[PDB]
């Protein structure tokens, strides 16, 4: 009966431990490619202050 | 004052018990209330053997276990639910799930303090405690599991008193679930260390005596149950009235076991139920393999001991020829270092409907066909491993399997030994 228990605890060890890892690698998952979307378009707001200086300039 | 103490576990025990004690408590002239209504004194003489006496009120000595409420609360209803003390019903909640496991070290081992609690109370209140009888299956989980684990228990307790089981084996014939071999195999190494003896009634022998002899086209359990509260009623007559016989537990288990595991016993019952029969009649048919209810050859194996009881009026110079003339019949199937291994005994009170009746109690060598079946089925399943996990997910591990097939295997080689010498 003890190892009936510590079978069933194990069990629920284990898929509690799952989930928290598989939950916690997707969180930051999802955040690094909304971070690298961005980080995207920040780039091209940055080059459009090039534009818009290189447009100074030339007057 | 000899008193004996009944235990009814799971479904099948518990429907098999209810049926004994109507057959008895009609035999001893108690009603579905108690209350005794008979018109001879033999019927009380032995009265208390299984019967306590409370306002001149019987109640049976037994105790009721299962691990669900379901079996017990239809025994409560039934016709004679009234008599039996409310106190000695015991029921879990959960179930056994047909599971041996469960039965015997989870579901089981969290009720089984609280039935031995009314086992003590009910052996306090005997004057001279001869023993206990146990009815269960050995298929299922509550009976075979929890009731192996209760026999464990009470011999730790009571380790200078009989136990008796009478125990239901399974067959595919008459199946609830595949399991049922593994079981019936943990079951059995229990009852080889732990019982004096164990009536072995087979539900396939039940079964074809339902179908091939009795013409019931479409056999119940209530019908398999019909014979064997009519072989409990036989086995137990010469403890509960007076007459030729006057032996305890004890002294019976001793002139019918001359080893200790061999101690598994073929019942069988005459006539299986107008013209009453002649005592040729009665004495041929409880030698023919088609009234014996292990589902085994006794032409197959040799007689180690026999032991039969006839019932009602009857000549018994004319029994004495009878069992000389079927013994000559059947010489080369009795073992000849055992002398005089035929005994007879007799009742002038039969059972009811019947002017007379023959019950056999047969311990042959022939039993080992019965241990062999099962150990087929179980190593049929267990090569593969199947249907395991029901029995390691409770915390039993492989080994405890192999174990219990070597031990059958070598309960089986024990018999074989003896059929040659
Ligand atoms: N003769 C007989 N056998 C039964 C009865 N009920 C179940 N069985 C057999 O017992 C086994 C099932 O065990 P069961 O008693 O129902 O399980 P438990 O309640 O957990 O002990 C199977 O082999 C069935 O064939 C019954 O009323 N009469
Ligand atoms: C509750 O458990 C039992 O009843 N156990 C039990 N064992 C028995 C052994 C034999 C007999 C006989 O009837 C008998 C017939 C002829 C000669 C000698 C004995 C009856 C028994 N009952
Ligand atoms: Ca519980
Ligand atoms: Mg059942
Ligand atoms: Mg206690």
């Amino acid at each position: 009966i003890q190892k009936a228990i510590e079978e069933n605890n194990n069990f629920i060890k284990m898929a509690k431990e799952k989930l928290a890892q598989k939950m916690e690698s997707n969180k930051e998952n999802r955040e690094a490619h909304l971070a690298a979307m961005l980080e995207r378009l920040q780039e091209k707001d940055k080059h459009a202050e090039e534009v818009r200086k290189n447009k100074e300039l030339k007057e | 004052m000899r008193e004996i103490v009944h235990i009814q576990a799971g479904q099948c025990g518990n429907q098999i018990g209810a049926k004994f004690w109507e057959v008895i408590s009609d035999e001893h002239g108690i009603d579905p209330t108690g209350s005794y209504h008979g018109d001879s004194d033999l019927q009380l003489e032995r009265i208390n053997v299984y019967y306590n006496e409370a306002g001149n009120k019987y109640v049976p000595r037994a105790i009721l276990v299962d691990l669900e409420p379901g079996t017990m609360d239809s025994v409560r209803s039934g016709p004679f639910g009234q008599i039996f003390r409310p106190d000695n019903f015991v029921f879990g909640q959960s179930g056994a799930g047909n599971n041996w496991a469960k039965g015997h070290y989870t579901e089981g081992a969290e009720l089984v303090d609280s039935v031995l609690d009314v086992v003590r109370k009910e052996s306090e209140s005997c004057d001279c405690l001869q023993g206990f009888q146990l009815t269960h299956s050995l298929g299922g989980g509550t009976g075979s599991g929890m009731g192996t684990l209760l026999i464990s228990k009470i011999r730790e307790e009571y380790p200078d008193r009989i136990m008796n089981t009478f125990s239901v084996m399974p067959s595919p014939k008459v199946s609830d679930t595949v399991v049922e071999p593994y079981n019936a195999t943990l079951s059995v190494h229990q009852l080889v260390e732990n019982t004096d003896e164990t009536y072995c009634i087979d539900n396939e022998a039940l079964y074809d005596i339902c179908f091939r002899t009795l013409k019931l086209t479409t056999p119940t359990y209530g019908d398999l149950n019909h014979l064997v509260s009519a072989t409990m009623s036989g086995v137990t007559t010469c403890l509960r009235f007076p007459g030729q016989l006057n032996a305890d537990l004890r002294k019976l288990a001793v002139n019918m076991v001359p080893f200790p595991r061999l101690h598994f016993f073929m019942p069988g019952f005459a006539p299986l139920t107008y013209r009453a029969l002649t005592v040729p009649e009665l004495t041929q048919q409880m030698f023919d393999s088609k009234n014996m209810m292990a589902a085994c050859d006794p032409r197959h194996g040799r007689y180690l001991t026999v032991a039969a009881i006839f019932r009602g009026r009857m000549s018994m110079k004319e029994v004495d020829e009878q069992m000389l003339n079927v013994q000559n019949k059947n010489s080369s199937y009795f073992v000849e270092w055992i002398p005089n291994n035929v005994k007879t005994a007799v009742c002038d009170i039969p059972p009811r409907g019947l002017k007379m009746s023959a019950t056999f109690i047969g311990n042959s060598t022939a039993i080992q066909e019965l241990f062999k079946r099962i150990s087929e089925q179980f190593t049929a399943m267990f090569r593969r491993k199947a249907f395991l996990h029901w029995y390691t997910g409770e915390g039993m591990d492989e080994m405890e399997f192999t174990e219990a097939e070597s031990n059958m295997n070598d309960l089986v080689s024990e018999y074989q030994q003896y059929q040659d010498a």
